[PDB]
């Protein structure tokens, strides 16, 4: 019932200002607490392949914060994150590898597709994600 | 299944009838019947899916028949989903 | 010298001062040179039928709970029974404060039989009095969740031997459910394996259209119940009735009758709420 409010406004939510809002409350009342983040998956995966940089950052964040809670979900967010790191907006992609060695750690056991599409992407599409996937290999051993 | 022989099964036929219908003339029917068997309740209240606009909300509240009431907020409410 | 304790114990628990800790301790010193479970289960009663109306104490329930388990450190069956009987006959403010405060398991199991013997009582005389008591009973062992679930089955397989007051023992056994919140779900699902539904069948035979109406109350209450495992319930539902998995066609006819109001709920319960109110956990 307290969760409620928040996630209708987040589900009904059309314009930058009350999504990067609703995600800066739920940011604020997440740095304590932190449990009640288990409702907020689905939106959470929409609005990770958000186009704007701010908000898409934010879920970023609140999802590996979700991991950090209980590891237990990272197999349920694996598609949405295949597909921010092979979309075509060339913006989901940089911050996919900027949270790559992260969720490298947090999922452990689909790790190689997760690097392997790394370094298709990487290699067809001309950038360089060398350093990542590789700062992943060490601090996974 | 055929003859429920019970109010509140048959409350919850035309109640379920009523969601799913989209054809007004059959919804005015569904309304018609269930404000005859039923005494004094609103029928309105009883799909939270429906969504009207505040200011329209709060002047379509202030028919004073409750069939006029019901039916012209539920219909209204329909077509503004089906748009 | 029992008044003079159970004077300074209310006057303790009204006024939170110490001039009754050394009155406690010795009366807990001469509780131990008496050895009697009759003695101070009495004093726990003087000490918790007036004493604890008033207001809250922790020495002078300090000083009952020290008394109730010099009693019960015994056996002490009819002592037992006599501390339920005076505890039911008072039942004013902190009745189940003091009841429930054993916290021993024999105790509980003892407590347990008391408040389903106190429900079966209030369902054959259907009073209002003995009914609100065996709600008190029953909000005092839902206070007490150790182990309830051999309680349950133990009076679920007493239920179904009989089949005259099978019906009204089911009936309290719903009415605990609807207060409870279901606490065992899921054993009860798992109880109902084969010759039960049988057993329910001919003691529902013997029932009137009250018991089909309470049946469908039952029903409903349970749709909102079952959060830990309820595939296990719906397939269960499912199965003994369009699968005729089932011993007897009528069983399978009223299983068949329960998931269609069993849908008919959900459906008042997921739809039916109108505007923007805090939405119903089901």
């Amino acid at each position: 019932a307290e969760m409620a409010p928040y996630m209708k406004r987040l589900s009904r939510g059309q314009t930058v200002e009350d999504l990067l809002e609703v995600l800066s409350d739920i940011d604020e009342m997440s740095r304590r607490r932190p449990e009640i983040l288990s409702f907020f998956s689905t939106n959470l995966q929409r609005l990770m392949s958000s186009a704007e940089e701010c908000c898409r950052n934010l879920a970023f964040s609140l999802a590996l914060r979700s991991m950090q809670n209980s590891p237990s979900i990272a197999a349920a967010f694996l598609p949405t994150f295949m597909y921010c790191l092979g979309s075509q907006d060339f913006e989901v992609v940089q911050t996919a590898l900027r949270n790559l060695p992260e969720y490298a750690l947090l999922c452990q056991e689909h790790a190689a597709v997760l690097l392997h599409r790394a370094f298709l992407v990487g290699m067809y599409g001309q950038m360089d994600p060398s350093a990542q996937i590789s700062e992943a290999l060490r601090i996974l051993h | 299944y055929d003859i429920p022989a019970s109010a509140s099964v048959n409350i919850g036929q035309l109640e379920h009838q009523l969601i799913l219908s989209v054809d007004p003339w059959r919804i005015r029917q569904i309304l018609i019947e269930l404000h005859g068997m039923t005494s004094e309740r609103q029928f309105w209240t009883v799909s939270n899916k429906w969504e009207v606009p505040s200011v329209y909300s709060g002047v379509i509240l202030g028919i004073k028949d409750n069939l006029t009431r019901d039916l012209v907020y539920i219909l209204m409410a329909k077509g503004l989903h089906c748009s | 010298m029992d008044i003079y304790v159970q004077c300074l114990s209310a006057l303790i628990g009204s006024c939170p001062d110490a001039c009754v800790d050394a009155l406690l301790d010795t009366s807990v010193q001469h509780s131990p040179h008496f050895d009697w479970v009759v003695a101070h289960i009495g004093s726990s009663f003087p000490g918790t039928i007036i004493s604890r109306v008033l207001s809250c104490g922790l020495k002078d329930f300090c000083v009952h709970g020290g008394a109730g388990g010099g009693a019960g450190s015994s056996g002490g069956s009819s002592s037992q029974t006599p501390s339920t009987d005076p505890f039911p006959g008072s039942p004013a403010i902190p009745a189940e404060k003091r009841v429930p405060k054993i916290a021993s398991v024999v105790g509980i199991l003892g407590h347990l039989a008391s408040r389903h013997g106190d429900s079966i009582r209030r369902e054959l005389l259907r009073m209002f009095h003995d009914s609100l008591a065996g709600g008190s009973g029953g909000r005092s062992g839902d206070p007490s969740l150790q182990a309830t679930v051999p309680f349950l089955l133990q009076l679920a397989v007493m239920s179904p031997a009989l089949l005259g007051t099978v019906s009204g023992e089911l009936v309290d056994c719903l009415k605990p459910p609807a207060v409870l919140s279901q606490l065992q779900q899921h054993l009860q699902g798992f109880p109902r394996e084969e010759l039960d539904n049988m057993l329910n069948l001919a003691v529902h035979l013997v029932s009137q259209a009250s018991g089909a109406g309470a049946y469908r109350l039952l029903q409903f209450l349970v749709d909102t119940a079952m959060p830990a495992s309820v595939i296990t319930t719906q397939g269960l539902a499912v199965p003994d009735t369009v699968r005729e998995a089932c011993d007897r066609l009528i069983q399978l006819l009223l299983l068949h009758l329960q998931k269609l109001v069993h849908h008919r709920g959900g459906s008042p319960g997921e739809g039916v709420l109108g505007p923007p109110p805090p939405p119903r956990l089901v």
